[PDB]
């Protein structure tokens, strides 16, 4: 009170000095069920992968994507992102994801990179200089390789011009190494552009086949259908907690509600447009949001020339939520309630007054 | 497959009164015993709505401008109206949205379709005739859901294209009126929001033929247009919208 | 509960103190107004149990003993006909004590004339 | 952005407190009139017309 | 630019309305006094000095 | 008549409604003042000729 009044002596009276707050104890985040997962199981762990000149493009959209399972997997020998962060894939949202799956040689795994120049980069699969997303690659020597040699995986070796980014070329036109006319007829200086790899189990690390899936992100004016997973915690009721329900955040006491919502409705508002009712997204139940018991802290004292004894009034606060006496004005702590009636010395309110004789109310 | 329908009877379109129909819930918020004033794309009260018939020989499937929104009212028996045609140029140059309800399920597709000039379905007296498209080249969005559906049933629909969101509001109402729109109040619940992200400027209703040439089953539908205005909506104790005030209709409601 | 907002609000100084002090002045002014209007007597008078006033009837303005609020029928009708950091402070005088003050004024002006307002 | 919200809400609160002070002055005038009527009409007989 | 002009003109209009409310309170007090003089000096003879 | 100005002014809420309400209260208070001062009789008395 001396701090509030900016004086070392306090006259007899009641002084509103501070504001009692019921401090929030827990944080409750309730987010709805993580269903309709993106089909990453049929892209990363498919039966047969495609070649690099005809890389399979899968459109990932209208689903929730769990990148934590993909990132925490130890089977992947390369997880390099060029436009985003690996730990923020579960937090960011994108319109759609393009998944480009192919098989290349182990020495060409570095060639799927922005600014990198190679045969796979120039003729088979090209990334832009402003590429966003992550390149994921893992060894597949136990599956793709054959003891007789796996010749099914072809790759383009020759083309007149370099690729544009995200451009396919499945054409089988005979390349002209020299300047002799070739009408599709092979000769001394005219070769077929697609050659087969030599994947065998006796080759070392670098010639083993590597399966690569490249995820590219689009951030167009379409709505961000692809988002990360939501980790909802348990629900705690009857306590002043910080609630986060489907992006609507706040602080309040969450109690059971008798308001029967219609099934399309999620939140509830009173006359003054404050959210006082809500539906939990996990379990379809209705909860009332009572605001925490904020109150004004008033100090009832005589003069400091008389005495230093004080009493504290918590306005509109029940005495079980803070010489303790319950008034209609609030809870009064430090005053002895008596049955006698005197004239009003210090007004408390609702017919209650305080006086010094100790402090009585 | 496309078929020209050349046995139509020429007749000008009709007009009738909207009364107090076309109201929908503006948001997902429960409100109890309160009056809420909201600014949104709403259908004007007592407005001039375009009235189309299907009777035998009338078969009204034209293409109309979408404007800012479409209120679709359906006085329906025996399920003649099955879907709608959404797009801008209605050819393979642009991307179009297809809503169909055939004999099994409802299919929602966003693709590059080649629409026929006269698209329809057909029921043989059993549904065994689908002539609404000839091709489907580049699809971006597919969504299969639960089926939405004297005139006995009343079907209200609101279609809105706001910020790439396609809002479908609907309400089923049991009526027994013969010819025109009944007079009453019924707020439309939100059914499904569609992430389409496409331009739509023109629309077309899809009807169904009856085969036993072709015969048109008895049906009538109504097109209203959504305009930006203010409604004062009344929420009862149970939280349903029971009455509304159009703030720009007359000075009393103002 | 935003601490950054309060840190930015401390740049504006003692505006909140002035608003709270003005509202506190209004709040004590209301109690002073009620004190000046109704508490004009320091003796709580009662009517006699026998209501023999020479044919004059005051039952509609005297307090009803059957009602728990101890209000007159007219006062009961008057009370029936009137229907984020925000707090409402209760008034210092309750409605029962304001009714008691009006009952004392009525008993004084019925039994004693204007003599109780100028002395004994 | 918070500074914009702070100055808007502070202007709203100052407007509310100003109109509350004006209404408090009006209610104080009415209550002074009511105390005058309590003193002169109830506690005595007044010669003042109307 | 319109935000600066709007807050300047809104502050000017709020100042004008506050001054009009204070002057209306003063004129209401003067009119209550004038009604009291109409009741007590015209409709009757007043014993109140001056 | 600038519609962009009114679109920006709607972000500030109901200040304009408050000012119009205060001015309307003053405007009806003036008529109440004149009614209280001058209309103290319901009979229009006339002097003799
Ligand atoms: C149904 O009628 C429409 C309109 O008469 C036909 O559309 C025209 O078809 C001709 C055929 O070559 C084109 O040259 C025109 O450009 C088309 N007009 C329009 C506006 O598209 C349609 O082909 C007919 N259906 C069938 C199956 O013949
Ligand atoms: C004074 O007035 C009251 C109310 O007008 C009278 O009480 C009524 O008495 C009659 C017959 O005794 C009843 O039928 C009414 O119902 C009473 N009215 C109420 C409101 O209770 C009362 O009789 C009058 N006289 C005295 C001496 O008290
Ligand atoms: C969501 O998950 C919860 C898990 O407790 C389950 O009870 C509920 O049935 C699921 N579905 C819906 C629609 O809430
Ligand atoms: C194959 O990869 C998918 C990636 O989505 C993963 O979910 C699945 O568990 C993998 N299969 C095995 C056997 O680990
Ligand atoms: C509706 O429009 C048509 C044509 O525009 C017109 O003839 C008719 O009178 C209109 N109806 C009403 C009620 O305005
Ligand atoms: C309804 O349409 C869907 C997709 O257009 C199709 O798969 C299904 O077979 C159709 N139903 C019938 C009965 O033809
Ligand atoms: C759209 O379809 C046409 C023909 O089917 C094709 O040539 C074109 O590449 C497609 N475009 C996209 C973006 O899929
Ligand atoms: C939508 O289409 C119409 C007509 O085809 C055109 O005028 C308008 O500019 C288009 N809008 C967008 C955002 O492309
Ligand atoms: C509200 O619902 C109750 C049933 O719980 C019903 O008795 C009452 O009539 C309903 N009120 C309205 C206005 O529909």
């Amino acid at each position: 009170t001396k701090c509030t009044l900016k004086s070392f002596t306090v006259e007899k009276g009641i002084y509103q000095t501070s504001n009692f707050r019921v401090q929030p104890t827990e944080s409750i985040v309730r987010f709805p069920n993580i269903t309709n997962l993106c089909p990453f199981g049929e892209v990363f762990n498919a039966t047969r992968f495609a070649s690099v000149y005809a890389w399979n493009r899968k459109r990932i959209s209208n689903c929730v994507a769990d990148y934590s399972v993909l990132y925490n997997s130890a089977s992947f020998s390369t997880f390099k992102c060029y436009g985003v962060s690996p730990t923020k894939l579960n937090d960011l949202c994108f319109t759609n994801v393009y998944a480009d799956s192919f098989v290349i040689r182990g020495d060409e795994v570095r060639q799927i990179a922005p600014g990198q120049t190679g045969k796979i980069a120039d003729y088979n699969y090209k990334l832009p200089d402003d590429f966003t997303g992550c390149v994921i690659a893992w060894n597949s020597n136990n599956l793709d390789s054959k003891v007789g040699g796996n010749y099914n995986y072809l790759y383009r070796l020759f083309r007149k011009s370099n690729l544009k980014p995200f451009e396919r070329d499945i054409s089988t036109e005979i390349y002209q190494a020299g300047s002799t006319p070739c009408n599709g007829v092979k000769g001394f200086n005219c070769y077929f552009p697609l050659q087969s790899y030599g994947f065998q189990p006796t080759y070392g690390v670098g010639y083993q086949p590597y399966r690569v899936v490249v995820l590219s992100f689009e951030l167009l004016h379409a709505p961000a259908t692809v988002c990360g997973p939501k980790k909802s915690t348990n629900l705690v009721k009857n306590k002043c907690v910080n609630f986060n329900f489907n992006g609507l955040t706040g602080t309040g006491v969450l109690t059971e509600s008798n308001k029967k919502f219609l099934p399309f409705q999620q939140f509830g508002r009173d006359i003054a447009d404050t959210t006082d009712a809500v539906r939990d997204p996990q379990t379809l139940e209705i909860l009332d949001i009572t605001p925490c018991s904020f109150g004004g802290v008033s100090v009832i004292t005589p003069g400091t020339n008389t005495s230093n004894q004080v009493a504290v009034l918590y306005q509109g606060v029940n005495c079980t939520e803070v010489n303790v006496f319950q008034t209609r004005a609030g809870c009064l702590i430090g005053a002895e309630h008596v049955n006698n009636s005197y004239e009003c010395d210090i007004p408390i309110g609702a017919g209650i007054c305080a006086s010094y004789q100790s402090i009585i109310a | 497959q496309c078929v020209n329908l050349t046995t139509r009877t020429q007749l000008p379109p009709a007009y009738t009164n909207s009364f107090t129909r076309g109201v929908y819930y503006p948001d997902k918020v429960f409100r109890s015993s309160v009056l809420h004033s909201t600014q949104d794309l709403f259908l004007p009260f007592f407005s001039n709505v375009t009235w189309f018939h299907a009777i035998h020989k009338r078969f009204d499937n034209p293409v109309l401008p979408f404007n800012d929104g479409v209120y679709f009212a359906s006085t329906e028996k025996s399920n003649i109206i099955r879907g709608w045609i959404f797009g801008t140029t209605l050819d393979s140059k642009t991307q179009s949205l297809l809503i169909v309800n055939n004999a099994t399920n409802v299919v929602i597709k966003v693709c590059e379709f080649q629409f026929c000039n006269d698209p329809f379905l057909g029921v043989y007296y059993m549904e065994s005739e689908f002539r609404v498209y000839s091709s489907a080249n580049n699809c971006t969005f597919e969504y299969v859901s639960q089926p939405f559906l004297n005139f006995k049933n009343l079907r209200e629909f609101v279609f809105k294209n706001i910020d790439g969101y396609f809002k479908i509001y609907s309400k089923h109402t049991p009526i027994n009126l013969v010819r025109d729109l009944p007079q009453g109040f019924s707020a439309l619940e939100p059914l499904v929001d569609l992430p389409i992200g496409i331009n739509i400027t023109r629309f077309q209703t899809l009807l169904a033929l009856h085969r036993s040439g072709w015969t048109a089953g008895a049906a009538a539908y109504y097109v209203g247009y959504l305009q930006p205005r203010t409604f004062l909506l009344k929420y009862n104790e149970n939280g349903t919208i029971t009455d509304a005030v159009d703030c720009a209709l007359d000075p009393l409601s103002e | 509960d935003s601490t950054e907002c309060s840190n930015l609000l401390l740049q504006y100084g003692s505006f909140c103190t002035q608003l709270n002090r003005a509202l506190t002045g209004i709040a004590v002014e209301q109690d002073k107004n009620t004190q000046e209007v109704f508490a004009q007597v320091k003796q709580i008078y009662k009517t006699p149990p026998i209501k023999d006033f020479g044919g004059f009837n005051f039952s509609q303005i005297l307090p009803d003993p059957s009602k728990p609020s101890k209000r007159s029928p007219i006062e009961d009708l008057l009370f029936n006909k009137v229907t984020n950091g925000l707090t409402v402070l209760p008034p210092l005088l309750t409605d029962e004590m304001i009714a008691q003050y009006t009952s004392a004024l009525l008993a004084g002006t019925i039994t004693s004339g204007w003599t109780f307002g100028a002395g004994p | 952005q918070i500074d914009r919200l702070i100055t808007g809400r502070l202007q709203s609160l100052q407007t509310y407190v100003t109109q509350q002070l004006i209404r408090a002055a009006e209610i104080r005038a009415s209550a002074n009139l009511a105390a005058t009527k309590m003193s002169e009409c109830v506690l005595g007989q007044s010669k003042r017309v109307d």
